Order: C-alpha cells, then sequence, then structure tokens
C-alpha cells in the first residue's frame, strides 16, 4: 500500500493565475485600486479623463 | 630559544590581519575595522572601535579569544601578544 | 485547534526568543541575499511531499552562484518518481540534493554537510577560521530542531546566530529565523500544507473537513479510489467524500462521530498510509 507510487495530474492543481492561487492580499490590493479609480471618476479628481460611460 | 626570539621579532601583514578578522566575525559590541601591528619586538596588534564611546571597549573575553586566534594563526605561541582598544576621534 | 490564526506560519525562535516576521519572503529578498553573499555556502531545509512550496522563491530567483545543498525531509512520504527527476534537475544545476528520511534528516544531513564541505567547498585562506553555511527552511520542516540540537550540543561543550557543526573542518552555520516562513498563503497552499502536517488545521480558518475533502479530492484525480479503500481497510471503493467519511465512521465503530472519522483520513496522510505528493514544476 504505502511502497505504491501515486502520480498527481496537472489537471487537479489550480492555474497560476487563478486567484485561489494568487494571494489575498493581491486580490484585496486591486480590488481596492478599483474602487479608488472609481471614487476618482465619480467625484472629479486631477488628471482624471471620463473615458467610461454610465 | 632561537625560534621563540625569531617569533617575538616577526611581523605580519596589514592585510593578512583585516582577512583574518573579518573571518573571525564571519564565524563567530562595537566592532573594528582596522588591526595593524604596531610594534615589533613584543607583538602588539591595534584594533581600532567603530564608536566614540572611550568607555566602549571589548571584552576581556573577546580580547583573550583574538589573541589565541591570533597564536594559532600566525605561530606566535611561545610569544605573549598584547592589542589595544582605540576608539575614532 | 479552536483559535483562528495558526502560529507556526509566523513564529520562529531567535536569539532573544520567539519572534513573529511579518510579510512576505519578496520582502526579504534583499537581506536574505546579502545573508547569502556574506556566508560561505547554503544549506536548504524543505520537505519532500511539497518541495517547491517548502521552498523560499527568493533564494533560487535572486542567488545561484553559492553552493547550495538541498535536503528534502520525509523522503519515504515523498514519491520516488518526483524526488528522482528533481534530484537530477539539482544534480544538472550546480547545487546538490539529498532526500532523507527521519533518522537519515537526524544526523545523515550533518554527515552529507560535513562531506561536502570536505569535497566541494574550496580550502580556506587560513585555518583558525571556519566555513559558514546559511541555513534556509521553514522551522516546523525540522530546521528549528536542527538548529536547537546543535545549539544544546555547543552548550554541553562549553558547560548573530552562530552554530558550530563539527572541529573539524571548522564548519558553522548562520540562521535565518524568519526569512523563510509562509506567513499569508493561499487556500490551496494552505491545504497543502494542512495535509502534510505541517500546518496545524483549525475549526475556522481552515477546518478539518475543508482538508480531508481536498485530500480525497486529488486522491480521486489521480484515480486511487481503490487502492485508498485497500489502506484504508474498508470493504468498497467509496464513491464520493461524504461516502467515505460514513465507510471509515462504520470501520472504526458504530458511535463514530462525522468529525472522528474525518480525523483519521488526516493522520493517515500525514503518516503515509498513502504514497502521494502536492507540487508542480518545470521539467
Amino acid at each position: 500500500p504505502a511502497s505504491r507510487n501515486i502520480v498527481v495530474p496537472d489537471a487537479v492543481h489550480a492555474k497560476v493565475g487563478s486567484p485561489d492561487t494568487l494571494p489575498a492580499e493581491i486580490l484585496q490590493k486591486r480590488a481596492q485600486r478599483a474602487l479608488l479609480m472609481q471614487l476618482q471618476q465619480n467625484v472629479i479628481w486631477e488628471g482624471t479623463v471620463i473615458s467610461d460611460e454610465r | 630559544a632561537l625560534e621563540l626570539y625569531d617569533k617575538w621579532n616577526k611581523r605580519v601583514r596589514r592585510a593578512e590581519l583585516t582577512r583574518l578578522w573579518r573571518k573571525m566575525e564571519k564565524s563567530v559590541v562595537a566592532r573594528i575595522g582596522r588591526i595593524t601591528q604596531v610594534n615589533t619586538r613584543p607583538p602588539t596588534f591595534l584594533l581600532q572601535l567603530q564608536t566614540k564611546n572611550d568607555s566602549n571597549t571589548l571584552p576581556k573575553a573577546l580580547q583573550e579569544m583574538m589573541k589565541n586566534t591570533l597564536v594559532e594563526e600566525f605561530d606566535f605561541r611561545g610569544v605573549p601578544i598584547r592589542l589595544i582598544q582605540e576608539v575614532k576621534d | 485547534s479552536r483559535k483562528g490564526m495558526s502560529r507556526e506560519a509566523f513564529v520562529d525562535i531567535n536569539e532573544k526568543g520567539a519572534a513573529w516576521y511579518l510579510g512576505h519572503m519578496q520582502l526579504a529578498s534583499r537581506t536574505l541575499a546579502e545573508k547569502v553573499k556574506d556566508a560561505d555556502f547554503v544549506l536548504e531545509i524543505r520537505d519532500a511531499r511539497l518541495p517547491f512550496t517548502t521552498g523560499n522563491p527568493n533564494l533560487q530567483k535572486i542567488i545561484i552562484d553559492r553552493p547550495r545543498l538541498i535536503v528534502f525531509n520525509k523522503a519515504e512520504m515523498s514519491n520516488e518518481d518526483c524526488n528522482r527527476v528533481i534530484q537530477q534537475y539539482y544534480e544538472r544545476t550546480g547545487n546538490f540534493a539529498l532526500f532523507t528520511s527521519a533518522k537519515r534528516s537526524w544526523r545523515d544531513t550533518v554527515e552529507a554537510v560535513q562531506r561536502f564541505v570536505t569535497h566541494i567547498l574550496p580550502a580556506q585562506r587560513f585555518k583558525t577560521t571556519a566555513n559558514v553555511g546559511l541555513v534556509v527552511g521553514m522551522p516546523n520542516v525540522g530546521k528549528s530542531t536542527l538548529i536547537n540540537s546543535l545549539r544544546l550540543a555547543h552548550e554541553y561543550q562549553f558547560h548573530v546566530k552562530l552554530v558550530p557543526v563539527c572541529k573539524d573542518p571548522n564548519i558553522v552555520l548562520y540562521d535565518s529565523p524568519g526569512l523563510t516562513l509562509p506567513g499569508c498563503f493561499a487556500k490551496e497552499a494552505g491545504l497543502k500544507l494542512a495535509a502534510c502536517g505541517i500546518i496545524p488545521t483549525n475549526d475556522i480558518t481552515l477546518p478539518r473537513s475543508l482538508v480531508a475533502r481536498y485530500i480525497y479530492d486529488v486522491l480521486s484525480a489521480a484515480g486511487v479510489g481503490e487502492h485508498m479503500a485497500e489502506c484504508l481497510h474498508l470493504p468498497r471503493a467509496p464513491i464520493s467524500f461524504d461516502d467515505c467519511i460514513s465507510m471509515i465512521c462504520e470501520r472504526s465503530g458504530t458511535s463514530g462521530q462525522t468529525d472522528l472519522g474525518n480525523l483519521d483520513p488526516s493522520r493517515a496522510q500525514k503518516f503515509l498510509i498513502h504514497d502521494a505528493q502536492l507540487g508542480n514544476l518545470g521539467r
């Protein structure tokens, strides 16, 4: 039993760029960057071009 | 006896002393940067301390260990060695 | 157990005492590079079950010139084919690799370090000096235990963190307490470490239910259900994680709690009842 070897296929392993693989700090930082940019668009800030819609 | 006198009058290189001190520091207060052999007949080594606090000298255990290292490396076996703790100014 | 944050993922033992290093290894990358530069060789201690996850990415990314010896503990637990391929990879590289079981990592690792220093490490310009090796590894893997053993030996003999190994050829080891700690980690990495047993499981942060579900998922993906059933001694190969838990509880006893039976797969995985691995690589 123990002597028997097991080969894990690469399919089960999560993708390198997946949010699960990425640490939570990076995801939170990107979300907060998006929120700050949204706030800057909502309230007219200097150097902010309104290139979006809605 | 003649060999002991020759060791007493022996000279050491400043570069060798500095490399030995660097290796000792990596192998095992205020550090020192320059070590030189000032006197010749009794081998005396001047070690400079990187601090202006005149009372922040080296521990006696540390200086004895340094003397033992010098004796072991440069073959000052039967020759006494002296150290001088100097502070920058 | 109940407490959420795992201490072993942040804590280590320096000279003054316990410390809680914070942040990711990329922050320490510079200090680690300086330590390796001022050292003479590198001794990396990693876990064979998840080698590339235990290792410090910054070390391999920044320093490759200095000679390095990697010690993969729990080799018997780890898969043989992966061990051999990574050993060949390291042999092609300028570093060295050594796979060790319990007693091997206990003493044969020191013996191999002495052999490495004698054979490949150049000769110093002096004799009283010492060859310095920077030790890099997670304390829970066994680096902390080795450092503590050397510390006790040196203290008994007498009766920055440098621990001597042997008088000849005057080998000493520098300690790196918190340069390769997990700290914050991804969900998949945390699950892998918990399955390997290097990070204790908690009822809040990462439950045993999730850990065992991940173990079952990876085993099913590998397609080893029948062998897992045979190892666990349960009658027939399971079809689901819940079915496996129920079978384990039935085997254990009539009054088999779900959590009690779910705790057994993790212990078996840690105890090598199944031989597997969790980690990728490139060629």
